[PDB]
RNA sequence: CGGAGAGGUA
DNA sequence: GGGTATTCGCCGTGTACCTCTCCTAGCCC
DNA sequence: GGGCTAATGACGGCGAATACCC
């Protein structure tokens, strides 16, 4: 709809922890789509709106963002580790399987927000049309 | 007839082959196929297998031999 | 009392019945260990099996012992059969690995 | 019999050994009442057993 | 009355209601309702006469009869008793005897 | 007898569940009650589970006995051998899905665990008392967490489409629809190459190793929430009236139609678009019966008339005690078998025992039938029959004969040892 | 002499137990079914050749079975010198003492140390005819290789409590000394004592927990001076109860108490016997506090003490310093800082639970634990069962291990060890070693390792049935039929007695063979 | 209903061990800790016992 | 021969 | 924080036989 | 008539879910 979408992108506060979850256990999900939420304004919402008057559909385009988003973080990790392996990176071998070196490795958090920032400015471009 | 298995058992040691091999022998020596070695008081074919296993006439060498003995002329 | 062939039940083909020819005797699993204490291993096979539940089993082994011999057939007891149907009536799954 | 019966609850150790007590109240028609101690000398209530 | 939650009458039959019955949101008139019965209506909680001089007989008391309800009195005197008993000037009542 | 080396355990599907199944049950009926004739397509019924009688149609119209390869064509019958009657299984198409009760109320609640919240939570929005949000949108609040009615509603009013919570097994079944473990499996892999704490680390092998255990038992979460539910054979679970007043039966009958008219009337009511409270009350009351009839006992209990005792379910006789019921205990009885008080013979040798005459005779008795059609003392079944009734002395030399060799094992009931 | 009296591996029949006994040998190491390595069964000689016949094991003998039931039926007839006070040898031989934390000082006093000291009486061979358990502190007239008559006190202590002997010379400093929290103020002095109480070991105060009081033995020039030959540090971390008896400024001499704990002379009743105590050693049920062990040797220390239950530092001389363990603070301990301790040294006293046995002081110790306590408990009854059936029992309890580092599991999968070493055989025979793969014992109870059975037929079908079903159906497992139970149900031959040879067949005629 | 169901179907509600009049005047002389408001039979109960 | 309760037995 | 330390449900319960009852009924159509 | 149709005086053990001093 609207030729210019406003974005809460690549901003240096958009670094917090996003641990938010309102029962037990803290891991994966419920924090993979306020991610990618929290790298949209408002204008995407009434956008998807006007675009899409089918609420299924909509949930179904959500379900798409969310599974886009989840594979560019794994690509962010795979890129991770390939860097740090051609860094110098040692497998480490810990009583929870493999991990790379302290110095190598990074966090989850930081490379989620990323793709959720460029995930975002992709759809932001997708509404450019 | 016989009432004590300590002669098969020395015989055949693991005794449990032995009841295989005795079964195998009362068999057909109930079902046609064969005649018993040891001669008969109207016994049943267990006790007749016993008495046989106990004088080393019949053990899993002599039964596996007459029976591809028996296969051999049976197919030709 | 003592029976050899006489009543079943409607569910399932252990013996019990009335008192004009009452069902075999308990064969509890008590006295199954006692027989797997023994090298008790075919005797197990025909109290449990031919002796117990499998009907064809029931029906051919009579067959044989009054044809003048005394063989069995293995057969697939019908109690393991209400069983494995009563677990898959709550949509759980039971198969066989067929050899 | 219907009545006030102090009866004592054995095999609460919690590696402290020490036997509790306990107060049951029983009519001849109605709810139970229950008095009870714990190991922290803290007297618990049970309507029935509730 | 530190470990205690709740400070006054309402909050009191409240938690009481609740924890009668799970769920069944609930209302100070129905919780008063409901202790009322449980404990001081004669259609719902009756000691009868064996009961009552069994009570009285327990808690040391001079009477041989009383009211089928439970009072006030009567659990304040469970209370005191229960604490001698902890105390050690009580005693515990056998379980199987006679009488 | 069939040739197996290995019994495979598996969750099921509702499609491999229809194929299960030769028929849909219906009819909440297993006979018409005053008449004992059984009702189609009810829990009984010649159609779905095949003849209750062997080798020919009940509708009236076949009665020869040429009808075993093929069904009847004359009506919806399927004909065959009686024993498929005990062998065929049914199902009945619930309208709303259905919980399986025994993934909720077991302390390792594997729903709860798979969706790593508790039971509590899972019991409330399934007893129709709380809302979940199912897969939201860019709502401030989780994407996955309880809410009750006040809130639900403030969310309700405060987003629109991109807000959906829904009530009862139909909820789960979303999140359980919504989860790919694969993906999960390699985003959990994929953040143990990054994460260095020990609590992170654990919890995401912990995951991981569930995950894992999901994918190699090749289940998808979907089938594990009941959409059909299949109903036993009638015949493992047989139809036995009481004369007078009474219609007692088997308890799974009754349970199986509670459920059914449960289901009939859900149907009814969302065929003609019932408001939404009585269509979720009639669907907590579905899920309470599918949950009794599984296993009475983690719902409340489900009592029969004249009889303060919960009916058997089909948890209730599949636990046993001591063990399952009918492989060996209890009971396993056997034929061939007797039993007698003991008398001391200390005339005996040490292989000997003495044992009644009657006893013998009605324990020996195929024996006693073939040796005596061998030997030619009889020329029928028939003959052995009167035979041994009669109890002739024809027969004690037979007796002699077939018990000459031929030992039996004496057993005590507590059995403590082997020599027992 | 290192002269051979008996064949290798052969079965020990009257004749070789007949020339034992006159070449008197005082043990014997036997293959046991616990130190079997055949997998997915017994191996014959690892059994033995108890049967109705003097002949060695048959091949095919279901003896589990057998040792299940030889284990019930005296179970019907299970219903429900002096110890700690002084050892008085009642025979005539040998002192001979094991295991020994001790020093000779003053007085020709042998003060033997901690509770881990044993004392045998060797007869005129090898043999051992009686056997006591030396306290921490005693006062021994005797030694290695002396005669001793009947009836005579070869090591004696006080019956109501147990003295602290000082091994070496010098004052006493009070160290970790606060006034009203670690100890209560009393003073009687006779002759130079005094009657200061530690506080009871449950909870002593705010600060007499966080800290723990000491007495330090030091020469008259304050150095340290230490205790060479014993693992008590010289500093006497005082436990509960321990009255301390010397006061600090006077010269103490060896063979004096220093702190006098009391005990209870014996009898304690923490003991139950029968059906029901048979029972929770096959469950291995907890007994009320055990008696935890040291689960690691070397020097240890208090950590921070008094964290609601106290952590106890263990750091090896060579191995992971920081190893802090857990302490309640309802127990008397025997070990304090600065001791030596090592696997299965006891860090409380009581009784021991099996899983603290088997994890740390091995797998030989603990089906030896098991296996004489269910003896004994069949002793009081005068009946008597051989140990292969008890030790086979054992063997069927501790199938599981968990994995520390894997080859194929997850680092935490609590997975059959029969498996675990077809794994790890399978991997080292193979030029390559992946990971690994490191595994410990773990004891399970007879309910838990039968529902932990690798088939969950027999598990299902005998125990509780709802929660094993659905775990294998959620779980998707499969199983090859194993065990003879299965079968039973399955309604096929047994793979044992009679049927081991046709089933064992069949498994020959499986993989196109 | 009621009463006819105390008479008929409770489980102190017995038929008369009826062979000796030593079996009649124990019966009825019986006294059954069990029943409804009292002990269970699987109990143990030692110290009941 | 669908299932509960009671007594007695070993 | 953490390790008890409770509180909340699930669960187990010798064997086998004999005898005996006693068996979904409410109800708005 | 009828077609649907709707507790404890257990005890010991044990896993799960919070509870509580230091």
């Amino acid at each position: 709809m609207t030729k210019i979408t406003v974005n809460y992108t690549v901003d240096v506060k958009d670094i917090q922890p996003k641990h938010v979850r309102s029962e037990s256990n803290p891991q994966n999900q419920n924090k993979i789509r306020r991610a990618w939420v929290l790298s949209l304004s408002d204008n995407a919402m009434e956008v998807i709106q006007n675009k899409i008057k089918s609420a299924p559909a909509r949930h179904a385009y959500y379900e798409a963002i969310d599974r886009e988003v989840s594979n560019k973080w794994i690509e962010l990790m795979r890129k991770h580790t390939t860097e740090s392996l051609n860094a110098g990176a040692k497998f480490i071998m810990t009583s929870c399987g493999e991990r790379l070196e302290d110095d190598y490795c990074g966090n989850a958090d930081e490379r989620l927000i990323v793709a959720a920032q460029i995930v975002a400015e992709t759809i932001a471009a997708d509404f450019n049309r | 007839a016989r009432v004590t298995v300590q002669d098969a058992v020395e015989k055949i040691g693991n005794r449990f082959d032995l009841v295989l091999v005795a079964a195998r022998r009362a068999r057909q020596m109930q079902v046609g196929g064969k005649d018993p070695l040891v001669p008969e008081e109207n016994d049943k074919t267990t006790v007749i297998a016993l008495r046989e296993i106990e004088e080393g006439l019949i053990n899993n060498q002599i039964l596996d031999v007459r029976e591809r003995q028996e296969q051999q002329e049976q197919e030709a | 009392h003592a029976r050899s062939t006489g009543s079943y039940s409607l569910v399932t083909q252990q013996p019990l019945g009335g008192k004009a020819q009452f069902g075999g005797q308990r064969f509890g699993e008590m006295e199954v260990w006692a027989l797997e204490a023994y090298g008790a291993a075919y005797t197990l096979q025909e109290m449990l099996t031919v002796k117990s539940d499998d009907v064809n089993g029931r029906t051919k082994m009579y067959k044989n012992i009054v044809d003048g011999n005394h063989q069995m057939e293995p057969g697939m007891p019908e109690s393991f059969n209400v069983l494995l149907k009563e677990i898959r009536s709550l949509g759980i799954n039971i198969e066989l690995e067929d050899e | 019999s219907p009545g006030v019966f102090f009866d004592s609850d054995k095999g609460k150790t919690h590696s402290s050994g020490k036997v509790l007590y306990n107060a049951r109240i029983i009519p001849y028609r109605g709810s139970w009442l229950d008095f009870e101690f714990d190991p922290k000398d803290n007297l618990f209530v049970r309507i029935d057993r509730r | 009355l530190r470990v205690d939650p709740t400070n006054d009458r309402l909050s009191a039959l409240v938690e009481i209601y609740r924890m009668m019955r799970p769920g069944e949101p609930p209302t100070r008139e129905a919780a008063e309702s409901l202790f009322e019965n449980l404990f001081f209506s004669e259609d719902r909680y009756d000691l009868s006469a064996v009961g009552r001089m069994k009570f009285n007989r327990s808690l040391l008391r001079e009477e041989i009869e009383g009211s089928g309800i439970l009072s006030k009195d009567d659990i304040i005197d469970v209370m005191k008793k229960l604490i001698d008993i902890r105390n050690g000037k009580g005693e515990v009542d056998d379980i199987d005897h006679l009488g | 007898t069939e040739e197996f080396d290995a019994i495979k355990i598996a969750l099921a599907s509702p499609d491999m569940i229809r194929s299960w199944s030769f028929g849909e049950v219906k009819k909440p009926e297993t006979i018409n009650y005053r008449t004992f004739k059984p009702e189609r397509d009810g829990l009984f019924c010649a159609r779905i589970f095949g003849p209750v009688k062997d080798y020919e149609c009940l509708c009236g119209k076949y009665k020869r006995l040429k009808h075993r390869g093929v069904i009847c064509e004359k009506c919806g019958v399927e004909v065959t051998q009686t024993k498929v009657r005990r062998e065929r299984m049914g199902h009945i198409e619930l309208a709303s899905p259905t919980a399986h009760i025994w993934f909720l109320k077991s302390l390792p609640s594997r729903i709860g665990l798979l969706l790593d919240m508790p039971l509590r939570d899972i019991e409330r929005v399934l007893y129709f008392e709380s809302y979940v949000v199912i897969e939201g949108g860019m709502t401030n609040l989780e994407r996955q967490q309880i809410l009750t009615e006040e809130q639900y509603l403030d969310a309700l009013e405060e987003f629109g489409d991109e807000f959906d919570a829904k009530m009862g097994a139909e909820a789960i079944q979303a999140l359980l629809k919504s989860m790919d473990l694969e993906q999960e499996c390699e985003q959990l892999r994929e953040e143990l190459n990054e994460t260095n704490s020990e609590t992170k680390r654990k919890k995401l092998t912990k995951r991981i190793k569930l995950l894992e255990a999901f994918v190699q038992s090749g289940n998808k979460p979907e089938w594990m929430i009941l959409t059909v539910l299949p109903v036993l054979p009638p015949d493992l679970r047989p139809l036995v009236p009481l004369d007078g007043g009474r219609f007692a039966t088997s308890d799974l009958n009754d349970l199986y139609r509670r459920v059914i008219n449960r289901n009939n009337r859900l149907k009814r009511l969302l065929d003609l678009a019932a408001p939404d409270i009585i269509v979720r009350n009639e669907k907590r009351m579905l899920q309470e019966a599918v949950d009794a009839l599984l296993d009475n006992g983690r719902r409340g209990r489900a009592i029969t008339g004249s009889n303060k005792r919960p009916l058997k379910s089909l948890a209730d006789m599949i636990k046993g005690k001591q063990g399952r019921f009918r492989q060996n205990l209890l009971g396993k009885r056997v034929d061939y078998s007797g039993r007698s008080v003991i008398t001391v013979g200390p005339y005996l040798r040490l292989h000997q025992c003495g044992l009644p005459k009657k006893m013998a005779l009605e324990l020996f008795k195929p024996f006693i039938y073939g040796k005596l059609e061998l030997r030619g003392l009889a020329t029928t079944i028939k003959a052995a029959k009167k035979m041994v009734e009669r109890e002739e002395a024809v027969v004690w030399d037979i007796l002699d004969e077939v018990i000459r060799e031929h030992p039996v094992l004496l057993n005590r009931a507590p059995t403590l040892h082997r020599l027992g | 002499t290192a002269d051979i009296l008996v064949p290798r591996n052969t079965l020990l029949h009257e004749q070789w137990c007949d020339l034992l006994e006159e070449n008197s040998v005082d043990a014997v190491k036997v293959r046991s079914v616990v130190s079997c390595d055949t997998d997915f069964g017994v191996c014959a000689h690892c059994y033995g050749r108890d049967l109705a016949r003097g002949h060695i094991i048959n091949k095919g003998e279901a003896i589990g079975v057998i040792a299940a039931q030889s284990i019930g039926e005296p179970g019907t007839q299970l219903t429900m010198a002096a110890a700690e006070s002084s050892i008085q040898v009642k025979n005539k031989g040998s002192i001979k003492l094991s295991n020994v934390k001790s020093v000779v000082n003053s007085s020709g006093k042998l003060v033997i140390t901690s509770r881990n000291t044993e004392l045998k009486l060797i007869d005129e061979f090898g043999r051992t005819k009686e056997s006591y358990k030396v306290p921490y502190g005693a006062v021994l007239a005797k030694g290695d290789g002396e005669q001793v008559a009947g009836g005579e006190t070869v090591a004696n202590w006080d019956p109501h409590t147990m003295p602290v002997i000082t091994e070496v010379s010098g004052f006493v400093r009070f160290t970790d000394m606060i006034d009203g929290q670690t100890i209560t103020r009393q003073t009687d002095e006779l002759t130079g004592l005094s009657s200061l109480v530690v506080l009871d070991s449950a909870e002593r105060t705010a600060g007499g927990k966080d800290l723990r009081p000491a007495l330090k033995i030091v020469d008259a020039q304050g150095n340290d001076v230490l205790i060479p030959g014993t693992d008590m540090p010289a500093q006497y971390f005082l436990p509960g109860k321990a009255i301390v008896q010397l006061e600090d400024g006077v010269q103490i001499s060896s063979g004096d108490t220093l702190a006098r704990i009391p005990q209870e002379s014996g009898g304690t009743k923490d003991i139950t016997g029968g059906l029901p105590r048979v029972a929770d050693l096959f469950e291995a049920r907890r007994p009320k506090e055990p008696a935890i062990l040291a689960e690691i040797s070397g020097i240890v220390s208090f950590g921070k003490e008094t964290k609601g239950k106290r952590r106890l530092v263990i750091t090896p001389v060579d191995g992971s310093d920081p190893y802090e363990e857990m302490i309640p603070k309802w127990r008397q301990l025997n070990v304090f800082e600065g001791e030596r301790v090592e696997r299965g040294d006891v860090i409380s006293d009581g009784p021991e639970a099996p899983h603290d046995i088997l994890r740390l002081r091995g797998v030989h110790a603990v089906t030896r634990y098991i296996v004489n306590e269910v003896q004994d408990v069949y002793r009081l009854q005068g009946v008597k069962i051989n140990d292969k059936h008890i030790e086979v029992i054992v063997r069927q309890m501790l199938r599981k291990a968990t994995i520390v580092n894997a080859g194929s599991s997850d680092f935490l999968e609590g997975e059959q060890v029969e498996y675990s070493r077809v794994k790890i055989a399978n991997r080292e025979l193979e030029a390559n070693g992946k990971v690994g793969a490191t595994y410990s014992r773990d004891l399970l109870g007879i309910t838990k390792a039968s529902l932990a059975t690798e088939s969950f037929i027999s598990a299902a079908s005998f125990q509780e049935t709802t929660r094993v079903l659905t775990e294998a159906a959620v779980a998707g497992k499969r199983d090859e039929l194993r065990g003879l139970k299965e079968n039973v149900i399955v309604g096929r031959l047994i793979p044992a007695g009679t049927g081991y040879a046709y089933h064992q067949d069949r498994m020959r005629r499986r993989a196109a063979g | 209903a009621a009463v006819k169901e105390f008479f008929g179907s409770s489980q102190l509600s017995q038929f008369m061990d009826q062979n000796n009049p030593l079996s009649e005047i124990t019966h009825k002389r019986r006294i059954s800790a069990l029943g409804p408001g009292g002990l269970t039979r699987e109990r143990a109960g030692f110290e009941v016992r």
